[PDB]
RNA sequence: GUAGGGGAGCGUUCAGUCCGCGGAGAAGCCAUACCGGAAGGAGUGGUGGAGCCGACUGAAGUGCGGAUGCCGGCAUGAGUAACGAUAAAAGAAGUGAGAAUCUUCUUCGCCGUAAGGACAAGGGUUCCUGGGGAAGGGUCGUCCGCCCAGGGAAAGUCGG
RNA sequence: GCGAGAGCUAACUUCCGUAGCCGAGAGGGAAACAACCCAGACCAUCAGCUAAGGUCCCUAAAUGAUCGCUCAGUGGUUAA
RNA sequence: AAAGGUGAAAAGAACCCCGGGAGGGGAGUGAAAGAGAACCUGAAACCGUGGACUUACAAGCAGUCAUGGCACCUUAUGCG
RNA sequence: GGUCAAGAUAGUAAGGGUCCACGGUGGAUGCCCUGGCGCUGGAGCCGAUGAAGGACGCGAUUACCUGCGAAAAGCCCCGA
């Protein structure tokens, strides 16, 4: 058949313990020096399209 | 280990096709939006292309034609762009990071000259 | 007429599943395992009733020879003294005296020493 | 008080700052990951975090949060710069069961799990 | 005290009889620290929203943890293996709530005794247009062979 | 266990005789341990006495009394 | 094969708000919407959010008995 | 009060556990009947005047069922 197979159901406890590292880390959001919508460090502000001057359209 | 120093993600032929492909795009358009990595690999190949063109002689032209298979882009690079870069000690390529895509979730970037 | 289980089983099941309190995992949630656990709990229940009675006397004796030895004696000897002083038939209570009333415990040590030597 | 019959005519049941996205074609655990970063955060932070979390559950979640906001303001009089995600949770909707073919003749079932994404806005108030 | 024999009873549906209860809240469900020697039984509260308890007597499709038992729902493995030929893909422009994936332009690459083209069998409207965007599409779709409506198929000589 | 055959006066062996236990027997002891040793559980108690077994600490109870033995850790791996 | 059930009556929710939609929140109808068209009740497995007491020197058929700590007070204050 | 030493002890929860509250899932249970089963009795052959059973139709709009049959969800006569 399907050669190595689990021997016993993994308990609600054991299953959950394994998920103690699955939690997403929230982005470190910065506020744009211009358009004043929040942005990602080292990226162009989505809203105004600025990164010192304006690079992207809108 | 692997202390080499280059970067592919396809087969020999393809790595060269992509390089030349995007190099023609940037040189023709002046600014292209692509994947970050893809853009990173492009930066030196295109930067090296400008230096060849910065020769001005037929050989320098013919050398560019080995990578740029567009009759017009080769003229744009030879006669227009390379001369404008005359006193720039190499460096005209800048990469800005735009931000994550929907499908693959890939972080996009801009590359302009 | 037909006479389906309806209500009888679920009630039978909820009774068991409520004896299952601080029962770990499936032992408190699924009937078959909750019930199964209880069979073994029954063994422990009936046994621990007559066991506590050995358990306590043990604790009782331990406190006695502790105090008996505080006044240069021991349980073996002390008890024989109280036995030899037929008058003395504390047995039950005797541990609390050692633990709470040291003045009183000493008196009984001194009486036990007499009835002996 | 009176009795139940009366109460039902007297007090008619409100859901302040509550909004639910029901039967969302996405797996609960997958959706919970996003919702988990939004819990307890100020409705404005919530709106912003969502725009930058690269998971596809971000869109549906965001949509509930804006609905909960609207509801808090319009239907409940509540004041905005006081708003926050009091509660948020994902419950499972009905599973869409589909049959996938496998090697040597056998078949399997793919579970296409759905979600009930509910978020509850409240006014903070330090005092 | 096992097989086994003997005794006394608890509970379920239906029935005949009597006593009743119920929209000022029946059954069922949910909680509980109360009662009985046990099966069990009651009080209070919560839900429900139209039927029902008690007593005697009668009859049974009358009591489940097991049967690799049957039907159904839901877990575990686990956010794991995989996403179906190693013939590539790139940028621009467009559309749209939304675009790696839809349209268009310029390139690139794979087949080319085929991976092109014409029948036959077989399938049945899949064809074309305009719309759609649940589900199907191994991802995503604004798109499709999917969904909706309208249209399209023409023989004295070709097959019968 | 005792009394025999078979078997190597082997087997947690086999086949009889005979008693007891387990089978269907809980409790104490024998570390653990159906059978050995003690003892046959109607229920309750935060009372008492004893059996076999024990009384340095783990672990309940004399690191008890007297006259001796062994010095090999014998005790706590068998013979010519 | 499996599949039954709004409400007494469709009075089947005009209008508003977030959303492309789906879905919801209101307003209104109704005794009730704790009946809203995935429409009687709505067990259990199973998946969650919140609170109490807790757990990062531990060897485990997961209980059982005993004691201490914390919490609570609607058959319920010596009783749990 | 402060420095040094010697001890002892608390709190942290990435995540888990038990209990409680509130939910989601699911469709048991109760109530219901629009559907079945049995027994009792009645009734008991249809067709070349074309059956049983069907195909294709018939609608302003018609996929499905019903009824019908180019006189086509119906035509004529009698009765209620
Ligand atoms: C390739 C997949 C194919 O397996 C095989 O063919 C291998 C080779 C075969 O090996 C074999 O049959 N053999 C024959 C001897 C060599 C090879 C073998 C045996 C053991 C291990 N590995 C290989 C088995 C291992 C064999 O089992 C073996 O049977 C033996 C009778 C006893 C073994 N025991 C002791 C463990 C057992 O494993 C059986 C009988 O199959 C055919 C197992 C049964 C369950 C079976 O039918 C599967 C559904 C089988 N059919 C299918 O479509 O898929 C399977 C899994
Ligand atoms: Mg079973
Ligand atoms: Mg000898």
């Amino acid at each position: 058949a399907k050669h190595p197979v689990p021997k016993k159901k993994t308990s609600k406890s054991k299953r959950d313990m394994r998920r103690s590292h699955h939690a997403l880390t929230a982005p470190n959001l910065t506020e744009c020096p211009q358009c004043h919508g929040k942005k990602l460090s080292h990226h162009i502000c989505p809203n105004c399209g600025y990164y010192d001057g304006r690079q992207v359209l809108a | 280990h692997g202390k080499a120093g280059r970067k592919l993600n396809r087969n020999s032929s393809a790595r060269v096709a992509l390089a030349r492909a995007q190099a023609t795009a940037l040189l023709r358009e002046g600014r292209i939006q692509t994947t970050l990595t893809k853009a990173k690999e492009l930066r030196p190949f295109v930067e090296q292309l400008i230096t060849t063109a910065k020769g001005g002689d037929l050989h320098s032209r013919r050398l560019v034609a080995q990578d740029i298979h567009d009759k017009d882009v080769v003229r744009k690079v030879m006669d227009e762009v390379a001369p404008k870069y005359a006193e720039r000690p190499g460096g005209y390529t800048r990469i800005l990071r735009v931000g994550t895509r929907r499908g693959d979730g890939v972080t996009m970037a801009l590359i302009e000259l | 007429p037909r006479a389906k289980t309806g209500i009888v089983r679920r009630r039978r099941h909820k009774k068991v599943l409520k004896r299952a309190k601080g029962f770990w995992g499936s032992r408190s949630k699924q009937y078959r395992n909750a019930f199964q656990t209880l069979l073994n709990a029954a063994t422990y229940e009936y046994r621990d009733r007559r066991n506590k009675k050995r358990d306590f006397r043990r604790l009782w004796i331990q406190r006695i020879n502790a105090g008996a030895r505080l006044h240069g004696m021991n349980y073996s000897t002390f008890i024989n003294g109280l036995k030899r002083a037929n008058i003395d038939l504390n047995r039950k209570v005797l541990a609390d005296i050692a633990a709470r009333e040291p003045e009183a415990f000493k008196a009984l040590v001194d009486a036990s020493r007499n009835a002996r030597q | 008080f009176r009795n139940k019959k009366q109460r039902k005519q007297q007090v008619k049941l409100r859901k302040p700052g509550f909004a639910v996205a029901k039967y969302v074609r996405m797996s609960p655990r997958k959706v919970r990951l996003v919702v988990d970063v939004i819990r307890g955060k100020s409705v404005q932070d919530a709106e912003d975090l969502l725009r930058f979390i690269p998971r596809s559950a971000s869109e549906p979640v965001a949509k509930v949060l804006n609905s909960a906001k609207a509801n808090a303001l319009h239907n409940d009089e509540m004041l905005e710069d006081r708003l926050f995600v009091k509660e948020a949770y994902v419950d499972a909707g009905p599973t869409l069961k589909r049959l996938i073919p496998r090697a040597r003749g056998s078949a399997n079932i793919i579970k296409k799990r759905t979600s009930h994404i509910t978020i509850i806005v409240a006014e903070k108030g330090n005092k």
